[PDB]
């Protein structure tokens, strides 16, 4: 920074050296003044000026090199505390300007927590809705016009269950419960749940639990097997479900077969990306394809493995591996 | 008196966040002696922190006496908590070249209160501690249960508004520190003066009207005491204690 | 790790911390070089004294060497000190001892070799001003010329490379003996030692107060006097360091009761602590610092009044003993165009008893009391009064022997003439002066007779104490002209210099003391440079050794802009302290033979006092600096 | 701010003052140069060096102050452009910090967007399931159950309705449409649509138009007269709503009243406020109490003027005032 | 691993001769963390002379690992314990003009050993003392609690067997004591290595698992602790300072 200080400061420089070029020129028009004791004390003055210069040059030359350490790469901290008070101001404002921006974020996260608010009251003015209609149907006699009206309610029942799990997903880390979990009864309100759809599709279900307690988050857990239960009962017709739980060394599994369309090969690896549809079928577009995806994001953090076998024109297996008992004492613990 | 609503306090190296309030409201009448407690990983002593004026809030606001002092600015940050808010700290805090009525009488030395007025304050405070028989050691020749009320007496004499206790019996023995909480009971009880008080010891926060028990960077209940004796109000609090 | 790199970041943090010893390195070679090539000049032989001139700056460079070599062999043995945990950690990873050596005697010998090397080149260019000042303080119109005199530069580093051996060889003896550790109420005998030394002080101006006058009344009893008063005072100042400072602090402290603010807790705390342990070091600072302003100032008071008394001891512009003389330079007078005024008026050596006159003591001895001459004179030769018979009326003043010898009111006086004596009277004491110190001994006064008296004085002319010549031909000149021509033609009219002039005695006066006051100066400045600097270091380790004090108090409330304020009355004690007993002991030594110099003082003290006050602050306000830098980092 | 300058350049007046110093006394021990000359030039260069600090004083105290009154002002302009390196350099780092806020905050608006987009596209793909159901039951035989599901489901479509229009507030200025409309159509509509609210509760209309025709948008004057009658009808039981529209001068006025329960004097004036519910009855808590505030909100672009003239135990009037054609001529042209 | 028998140090300056020690017995295993404490004026100090090998013995047979420190010259016995030994202070001994890195690199810069093990000895030693993120900044500007964790790491680069630790708590306050004490505790359950800290502090010395009172023989008493509470021990180790 010697040429930016050496222009910053250019006039008192000018000023001292018109001083001393003043003393020497005054040297030729006055007899009563010699030139050598001029010369002398122009030295003596040039001496001091120089050394005075550059103590001033190494003492000032900082604050202004601090400011580009701190323009770009890192430390907001770089620029150092002013000592002169015209550096004072400067570091004042660009204060100023960085709290100007903490409050805008600040307020930025205040309009989004009142829309996520509105948000959930939305979901909930709509969710009472739903079991409403539920009560009402659950009064009816005819057989077909009340199936159709019952699968429909059960579509959009699921749906607002996937929209509000999707929701769920970004706070399941302050929301998970590891318990117990029995198979049975859960396997058996899915089914529940999923009766319409069963009952208008000619879908079963074969039950053989040879394993009956399991591990795990036991709202995710349902989560995944409705949602795997929904896929097969969409995906297959006149097929019976096989839904088998064994013990594989010390951690459970549980498999649901179909007996449906099954799965491409070029698209198996593909079935769990998000927003992932299939273009084999037209009716594909109606599916969401976003269970899948939000249920291997949930299994994950469960230490379950979801592994997928697919052949066309045969059907496909889904099979969860349940984690070991002591995997959760590290979870519980910390 | 104090009054502070959805507080929020963002400590990281800018490069990690992690959150340790979560909106704490908490609000204390005049003339209690509430205690804050529970866990050892939880926010309580940046809580305390943040209550008084050693701490800014990231987002929040807290009100002293209905004077707002969320604005804040260090010239006046800085003379409204030498006005007010006495500290009573975890270390004694002595100097060691000065005896024990120059520490008592130093605070009160910005303020040119004369001789008089400051020889009859430091005669009222030192009557009640039991410490008037002390006027000239000096900190290297008492014991160290005497430290800890010369502390006290040097907070309690400007008579601030809130006091602020941060673990003042972590360090004492049983008798000492039961003589010290009796003291401070007795003292708050004669002349109205609110203290906060952070503490480990059960036996210790027993002495308290309230207990708020914080868990991680939440509420979770709270007590009220009332007419009991400290026997079942120490055993349900051993008990909430034991639940968490 | 590249051992290098540590001695450069030594290196680097050792310039910007000592800066002040840097400064006194280049001062102190800069004007040793400066002397030498001021000794070897052959320009200096036009000062012209009783001293030659050129055998004066060889005293006082041998001087100034010594004053450089204590000063930086303290400064040396201050700053190793200051490294015992860094040695102790090394000898601790493994070192052994002759690595250290050399890693922290190769950060030392660039310094001062480069403090060497600079302070040379800007001992040539001032080589020339300090000719300049020196002929201006004895008047001379010569010229002084810029050169280099090669010899200055041998002596210089011969001198500097001598001490600097000095400076290893103490250092390596420390490191070679360094073991591998390392890594309340008042007495009554402190009472007691307060006491005795501000009696011993006090009694020791007290006796210093009559010296000349009085007592001691000979040569081997004022030896006696001079040294009790210097050996009281130096012991007292010693004693008032240990014991007489904790005395008044105590008594301050256990006066205000209990009731104590920020200042007066730093400052008593500091100055009861730390003012004990450095008794020695403060003792030979004020001592010296005392001997070297009284020694300017006398020297100043003496060069003063160089005009005034060569005027008083030859009572004209001119003074001739000789009639042959005398004519001779009237007559190269008449054809220089200047004009003369002359007047001779006889002189009778005679003597008389005035033992009943001075109000004194008989003791007084100084000659016989009935036996002092004194110089007699008429009253028609003199213009000036008119005296009766039985009256007489004496000359001049004199202000040194009107201690020596006070005068009382109107008495008699016994002429002790061949056979008989006419008693007379005492009348008045005049002011001018008639007659050269020639014919009246030393400085006593000349006596003023009537005419008729004087027919009968001159009548005895007893010829037993007679002078040479009893005759005061004396030439007089008219108002202001060049009186230099008179000057020269005076020096060649008098192959043997026996008269006496008005000028030559002046001049010689003037050098013979400016030269003593041009020396003084120097070495007393260079004295203070040297002494603010230790006391800078002290101050520095003090501070450092304080550090936690101000982070205990920064956590109850107070802010830097209070705890600067108490640092400033703090400073100023600690430095003022040192200074106020140093100006009473210069002062009480100028105050008791100031009558043997000169006739006027408070005009010199005064100077010399502002101007050894404000550079002793400027050296004070650095301390100051460093404790703001100090008390910033310990939150 | 004389001290504050006179403070900063310290340094130079003493080294000026310093140079002053040595050259009188280099002049004064020195024989040949004279003792005047120094002097009479000593005093002149001190006028010349006091006019010289006058100069350089005016230049920086103007710049600095400028940027001082830019840092907290509502004039992003007030920096000048830089003079001198240093001041570039603070230009420089103040442009770059602008630069960053501005480049995180147009992040921080076009993600918030996105995420609107996702949302409404969420909420028409939950609307139009509402629009199968309704395709799907309007086809019932049994009256009770006929009417309960018209009931709800024309509830549920309200519901939505509100939600929509409270989505397009936000642009409804970009949605207007100036066009005469024919009111009589559009009130039949309206009350064609509560068909089973009023069938369920026996509540009938008086249709009595003095005025047929308005100059208005169609969709938002539709949807508020949409909202006001469905007020009406939740907040009556088994009474006749009679509408009236009449030209009051050059204002068109319509009024809407009803036989209900009405609004309480001291209620009348918080109808407006957003989320307002009437405490009365706990039936009320179901109502979101959005659509007369949503009302009054779109009216203000279309220069409606709305009166509520309300009985305790009588019943409300709701008055709205159509604005003249011609004050329609300044907003069409702009 | 040391054995402690008849353990006497040799005086005799001028005439008046004091003996400190009078016998010293002690018997410990690897993976302990005695704190030998005791009285003022019992030489504690000239107990760690002895034992920490700086001071020559003249009477007693010590034996480190084995091996002692009688059967080799003063050359070897200084490689020995700079080999097999580290210590702590009580005041950090930290060069400014390098950096908190270069510190703890320092030790093993002569040793010439590879860069790649040095770096990853100081990585893991930081990350398991919590000093990481300050691996380039100098010890002007950090905080009292970080210089003594760094001089604490300093001893542990080369991987010793006995820590030798003075007093780590004179100039730190509560918080950086318990927090300094804590990483010590994890760090000896981690690597086996024998700490034997010596301090007049009983909160300090709550933290072992053995105590010994040294009255002028070291036979006073023996605490075990061996299930406490960190509290209880803390009750007893009070009552046994108190009881003399
Ligand atoms: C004649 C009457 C004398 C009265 C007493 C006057 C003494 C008062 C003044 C001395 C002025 C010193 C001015 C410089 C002070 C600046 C302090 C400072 O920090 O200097 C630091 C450097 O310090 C130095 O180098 C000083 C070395 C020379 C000291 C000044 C002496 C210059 C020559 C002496 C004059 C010679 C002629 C004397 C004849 C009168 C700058 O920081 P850094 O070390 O580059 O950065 C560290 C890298 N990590
Ligand atoms: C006699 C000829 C000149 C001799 C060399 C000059 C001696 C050193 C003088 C001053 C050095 C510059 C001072 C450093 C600048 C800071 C001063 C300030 O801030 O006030
Ligand atoms: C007769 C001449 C008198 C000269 C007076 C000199 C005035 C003071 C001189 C220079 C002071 C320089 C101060 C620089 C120290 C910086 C402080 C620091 O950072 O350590």
């Amino acid at each position: 920074m010697i040429k930016a200080f050496l222009i910053e400061r250019r006039s008192w420089i000018a000023a001292f050296l018109f001083q001393q070029a003043l003393m020497l020129f005054i040297a030729f028009v006055d007899p009563s003044i010699s030139f050598g004791n001029v010369l002398y004390m122009v030295y003596l003055c040039i001496l001091f000026f120089i050394i005075f210069l550059w103590f001033r040059y190494r003492k000032e030359t900082a604050f202004y090199k601090s400011l580009k350490t701190w323009e770009n790469n890192l430390d907001v901290t770089a620029i150092n505390e002013p000592e002169t008070p015209f550096e004072a101001m400067v570091e004042r404002s660009i204060a100023g300007q960085t709290e100007h921006l903490k409050q805008t974020a600040a307020r930025h996260r205040l309009a989004l927590e009142n829309e996520k608010d509105e948000l959930m009251a939305w979901i909930h003015e709509v969710k009472t809705p739903l079991t409403a209609m539920h009560l009402i149907i659950d009064r009816m006699e005819e057989k077909a016009l009340k199936s159709q009206l019952s699968y429909e309610w059960l579509r959009i029942h699921l749906l607002l269950d996937q929209q509000l799990h999707q929701k769920r997903i970004s706070f399941i880390e302050n929301d998970l419960s590891v318990e117990f979990i029995q198979l049975q009864p859960l396997i058996f309100k899915e089914i529940k749940d999923l009766q319409s759809w069963c009952i208008q599709k000619g879908i079963g279900f074969d039950i053989q639990l040879e394993a009956k307690e399991v591990l795990s988050d036991a709202k995710w857990l349902a989560f995944i097997i409705r949602q795997l239960l929904t896929n097969a009962v969409k995906y297959s017709e006149a097929s019976e479900i096989e839904i088998k739980s064994f013990q594989k060394g010390e951690q459970t599994q549980l498999q649901v077969k179909d007996c449906g369309r099954g799965i491409d090969p070029k698209d198996v690896p593909r079935i769990f990306d998000k927003g992932f549809t299939s273009t084999t079928d037209h009716h594909d577009q109606a599916s969401t394809g976003m269970g899948l995806y939000l249920a291997k994001k949930a299994a994950a953090p469960l230490l379950i493995h979801i592994d997928v076998e697919s052949e066309f024109g045969a059907g496909t297996v889904f099979t969860l591996t349940f984690p070991i008992r002591n995997q959760f004492e590290h979870v519980i613990s910390v | 008196i104090l009054e502070a609503n959805k507080i929020r306090k963002s400590y990281g190296n800018k490069l990690n966040k992690q959150e340790v309030l979560k909106g704490i409201d908490i609000h204390i009448e005049k003339g209690e002696f509430v205690s804050i407690m529970g866990a050892s990983g939880s926010g309580k002593t940046t809580l305390l922190n943040v209550l008084s004026s050693i701490d800014q809030v990231s987002h929040g606001t807290i009100h002293i006496n209905g004077n707002d002092m969320t604005a804040m600015k260090e010239k006046q940050l800085a003379e409204f908590r030498k006005q007010h808010l006495g500290f009573i700290f975890q270390d004694y805090n002595l100097l060691d070249t000065l005896t024990v009525k120059e520490n008592i009488l130093l605070p009160l030395s910005i303020t040119k209160l004369s001789k008089k007025e400051a020889n009859r304050k430091f005669e009222e405070v030192a009557k009640e501690l039991g410490i008037y028989e002390l006027r000239d050691k000096y900190p290297n020749e008492i014991s160290g249960g005497q430290k800890q009320r010369t502390s006290a007496g040097r907070a309690f004499i400007h008579d601030p508004s809130i006091i602020f206790a941060d673990e003042p019996t972590g360090a004492l023995d049983s008798k000492s520190a039961s003589d010290l909480l009796n003291k401070l009971s007795q003292l708050n009880q004669k002349r109205n003066a609110t203290i906060i008080m952070v503490t480990h010891d059960p036996v210790a926060a027993s002495y308290c009207g309230r207990v708020i028990f914080i868990k991680d960077g939440q509420m979770y209940t709270q007590l009220n005491k009332g007419g009991q004796d400290r026997q079942t109000f120490f055993q349900d609090i051993m008990k909430t204690q034991g639940v968490l | 790790m590249n051992i290098n790199q540590l001695i450069l970041r030594n290196l680097k943090k050792n310039l910007r911390n000592y800066y002040l010893y840097v400064f006194a390195l280049i001062f102190s070679v800069a004007l040793y070089f400066a002397f030498v090539t001021l000794q070897y000049d052959p320009a200096i032989n036009e000062v012209k004294a009783s001293i030659k001139g050129a055998a004066a700056i060889k005293t006082a460079s041998i001087l100034l060497v010594a004053v450089v070599a204590i000063f930086i062999l303290y400064a040396n043995t201050i700053f190793i000190k200051r490294r015992s945990k860094e040695i102790g950690l090394f000898q601790l990873i493994g070192m052994t001892k002759h690595k250290i050596f050399r890693i922290l005697s190769a950060e030392n010998v660039m310094l001062y070799f480069g403090s060497l090397a600079i302070g040379v080149a800007a001992g040539f260019s001032i080589s020339k001003l300090v000719l300049m000042i020196l002929f201006k303080i004895v008047d001379v119109k010569a010229d002084a010329k810029l050169h280099f005199s090669e010899q200055a530069l041998v002596q210089t580093v011969i001198v500097f490379c001598g001490i600097y051996l000095l400076i290893m060889i103490m250092n390596y003896t420390f490191i070679k003996k360094q073991s591998i550790l390392s890594l309340k109420k008042i007495s009554f005998f402190q009472m007691l030692i307060g006491a005795l030394g501000i009696v011993l002080i006090l009694t020791g101006y007290y006796v210093s107060s009559e010296l000349f006058g009085g007592k001691f009344k000979t040569i081997n009893e004022l030896f006696v006097a001079m040294s009790f008063i210097l050996g009281s005072v130096i012991i007292g100042t010693f004693l008032f360091y240990k014991g007489s400072v904790t005395f008044i602090s105590n008594i301050i402290r256990k006066s205000k009761g209990g009731y104590l603010n920020i200042s007066e807790v730093l400052s008593l705390s500091s100055i009861m602590f730390r003012m004990k342990s450095n008794a020695l070091l403060l003792t030979i600072i004020t001592t010296v610092s005392a001997l070297a302003i009284g020694l300017l100032s006398l020297a100043y008071i003496s060069y003063y009044s160089s005009e005034k008394t060569a005027e008083q001891n030859v009572a004209a512009d001119f003074s001739f003993m000789n009639e042959k003389d005398a004519k001779l330079f009237e007559n190269k007078l008449r054809e220089s165009n200047i004009s003369f005024v002359k007047k001779a008026t006889p002189v009778l050596q005679a003597n008389v008893d005035i033992a009943n006159i001075m109000d004194g003591t008989p003791k007084e001895m100084q000659g016989d009391p009935g036996n002092m001459q004194l110089a007699v004179v008429s009253d028609k030769d003199v213009k000036g009064v008119d005296v009766a018979a039985g009256e007489a009326v004496f000359s001049g003043y004199t202000d040194l022997l009107q201690k020596i010898m006070v005068f009382k009111d109107s008495g008699v006086i016994k002429v002790k003439s061949k056979h008989e004596t006419q008693p007379l009277k005492y009348k008045g004491l005049r002011e001018e002066f008639l007659v050269s110190y020639t014919f009246t001994s030393g400085g006593m006064p000349a006596v003023i007779v009537d005419d008729s008296l004087f027919k009968q004085l001159d009548k005895d002319k007893d010829p037993r104490i007679q002078l040479a010549q009893s005759t005061f031909i004396g030439v007089n000149v008219k108002h202001d002209d060049q009186m230099e021509k008179a000057n020269e033609l005076f020096q060649q009219v008098n192959k043997k210099n026996e008269h006496l002039s008005r000028l030559d005695t002046s001049a010689a006066q003037k050098s013979l003391f400016g030269m003593v006051m041009f020396i003084v100066g120097f070495l007393g400045l260079t004295f203070l440079i040297t002494s603010g600097c230790i006391l800078y270091f002290k101050q520095m380790g003090e501070s450092e050794d304080e550090k936690p004090s101000y982070t205990i108090l920064r956590k109850l409330g107070f802010t830097q802009g209070d705890l600067i304020k108490g640092i400033r009355i703090k400073q100023m004690y600690n430095f003022g302290i040192p200074l106020v007993v140093g100006l009473f002991h210069s002062y009480f030594a100028v105050q008791s033979g100031w009558f043997l110099f000169g006739s006027e003082v408070w005009a010199p003290m005064i100077m010399v006092m502002v101007l050894y006050t404000a550079l002793y602050s400027i050296f004070g306000f650095l301390s100051v600096l460093y404790y703001k830098k100090v008390i910033k980092s310990s939150l």
